[PDB]
């Protein structure tokens, strides 16, 4: 009797073309699948609104962890989404500073993460080669 | 304000 | 378009009955396997010498991490091993500092991780009911 | 009680 399992993990997405993306106002992308936890049969992914969600966000690229699939009712995890910069380091980072309740099918995240004028802007590093890099550790409670 | 921290669902 | 990766992991590791692991296992003890890179394609595991299997190292426990399938040519990551207390903090962590180069089939880690005296001595905090828990928190170069 | 040195299998 021996078991293991991947409590906390981060992914690295990265969208190539950020400028010349497809998506408005409401509009999603979404990451491929990354597995965690006992079995591997924890499932979540990233959903980007490039061009926000609502009126409330409409400056705003909006980013949320979404639980895809798990075994039992529900997932209680802490977040934190950052940006990979041109000098390689991590920027602009926010956490849920608690665990939230994610069930099957459920996200969570920031409407408003960043203002689209200043990850447009290119004194702030943050499109280096049009490529936009995020970053989401994941921790989840035991 | 470049970034806001509240955090919702999917709405 | 978009392409994304799990580069950094923790995994929690739980041997139950660890005085006579070697009784039911023997000299080795692999965990069961662990996955991150593009698409899930880099599996890795703990590999355990509860005794070490040499002169210097039979006063202590043998913790290395090893990586077990890798379709690329090879990986370079930086790892970090401690033991979890029964009052659920980190302690004893031990640090690879720089990245070591992995290849499938290689490992690499701590000879002399901790003394099996002081481990095994159940007021010291790290057997609660006879259950070892060891964390490697592991972070792939890019 | 702990020694820092990194080896391979």
């Amino acid at each position: 009797m021996a078991s293991g399992k991947v409590v906390k993990f981060s992914y690295m997405w990265t969208i190539n073309n950020f400028s010349f993306c497809r998506e408005e106002m409401g509009e999603v992308i979404k990451s491929s699948t990354f597995s965690s936890g006992a079995n591997d049969k924890l499932k979540w992914c990233l959903r980007v609104n490039p061009k926000g969600l609502d009126e409330e966000s409409k400056d705003y690229l909006s980013l949320y962890l979404l639980l895809v699939s798990c075994p039992k009712s529900e997932v209680r995890a802490k977040f934190k989404f950052s940006i990979l910069n041109a000098k390689g380091e991590e920027t602009k980072a926010m956490e849920s500073q608690r665990a939230y309740r994610f069930v099957q099918g459920k996200d969570w995240g920031f409407k408003k993460f960043i203002r689209r004028d200043f990850l447009l802007d290119e004194a702030n590093g943050l499109l280096p080669d049009d490529k936009l890099t995020l970053f989401c550790e994941v921790s989840v409670v035991q | 304000p470049e970034q806001d921290s509240a955090v919702t669902s999917g709405e």
